């Protein structure tokens, strides 16, 4: 079992920036990738950004060079830096951790709302 | 264990897949010769057209046929686990695109070496290089890094594949792999080493169905 704790959601204005973090605990050695998915209103969950144990970074289509993902391997925390935000980024952001075998680990979800 | 690999060995491969919801089946057959490090297989998509480029499935489609030189033979986990076999599991991250997850059972059934595979792909982009079939029909050589995992009585493997794209660029596929024995008996847990792998893809001019001919040459060193 691994456990994911999310923080850093909330209200932000268009053009501004937000940070999400996610800390993982437990069977850390089994994690090969960690990152984030998002689900906007009325839309299916889409992958946003992952970073693999080898350090490779992979972005979904919503990144568009505005989102950056980094990883503190010491404090086993991953970070999502989101800037140049628009109203259409309003959605629930879920931390996600992957292992080699079937079945992922998910966080509880954190609301991000972009509006004036 | 390695006694089973002294000559040519016929192979069967069976795969059931679902990538972004497109279900499909593939069946393959051929033969392997671990003395040469040689693998020769032909795969047919039995449900019609393969929803992904064939090169993306090469790594999924039998490392017990690697040639291990004599001074490395106590590091051949793959043969030592036979005939009861091993579970091979992977996650494969295609950079800036989807990922595959595979679970495969590789074991002897009679004199036939069988690889039975379930594959699940998600997060692929409708207009990306994989669902758009923008991958060239070729492969490149790669080194595969093999480490023991005494705790699960097996091995862990990490490597990155470079797929040539039809525009000159390259698309990386980051592989995470672990193999664990099916049998209750004892296996060879190796020191760190690598398999040098070469693959060539061709077509059967007399095959009307969607398919791939695969030749692999594999050799251990390090
Ligand atoms: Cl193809
Ligand atoms: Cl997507
Ligand atoms: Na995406
Ligand atoms: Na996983």
């Amino acid at each position: 079992d691994v456990q994911l704790v999310e923080s850093g959601g909330g209200l932000v204005q268009p053009g501004g920036s937000l940070r999400l973090s996610c800390a993982a605990s437990g069977e850390i050695a089994s994690i090969i990738a960690i990152g984030w998915y998002r689900q906007a209103p009325g839309k299916q969950r889409e992958s946003v950004a992952l970073i693999t144990r080898s350090g490779m970074i992979t972005y979904g289509d919503s990144a568009q060079g505005r989102f950056t993902i980094s990883r503190d391997d010491a404090k086993n925390t991953v970070y999502l830096h989101m800037d140049d935000l628009v109203p259409e980024d309003t959605a629930v952001y879920y931390c996600n951790a992957k292992k080699v075998s079937f079945g992922d680990y998910w966080g509880q979800g954190t609301q991000v709302t972009v509006s004036g | 264990g390695e006694e089973l690999f002294t000559g040519v060995v016929p192979i069967l491969v069976e795969l059931d897949g679902d990538v972004n919801g497109h279900k499909f089946s593939v069946s393959g057959e051929g033969e392997g010769d671990a003395t040469y490090g040689k693998l020769t297989l032909k795969f047919i998509c039995t449900t019609g057209k393969l929803p992904v480029p064939w090169p993306t499935l090469v790594t999924t489609f039998v490392q017990c046929f690697a040639r291990y030189p004599d001074h490395m033979k106590q590091h051949d986990f793959f043969k030592s686990a036979m005939p009861e076999g091993y579970v091979q599991e992977r996650t494969i991250f295609f950079k800036d695109d989807g990922n595959y997850k595979t679970r495969a059972e590789v074991k002897f059934e009679g004199d036939t070496l069988v690889n039975r595979i379930e594959l699940k792909g998600i997060d692929f982009k409708e207009d990306g290089n994989i669902l758009g079939h923008k991958l060239e029909y070729n492969y490149n050589s790669h080194n595969v890094y093999i480490m023991a995992d005494k705790q699960k009585n097996g091995i862990k493997v990490n490597f990155k594949i470079r797929h040539n794209i039809e525009d000159g660029s390259v698309h990386l596929a980051d592989h995470y792999q672990q193999n664990t024995p099916i049998g209750d008996g004892p296996v060879l847990l190796p020191d760190n080493h690598y398999l040098s792998t070469q693959s060539a893809l061709s077509k059967d001019p007399n095959e009307k169905r969607d398919h791939m001919v695969l030749l692999e040459f594999v050799t251990a060193a390090g």
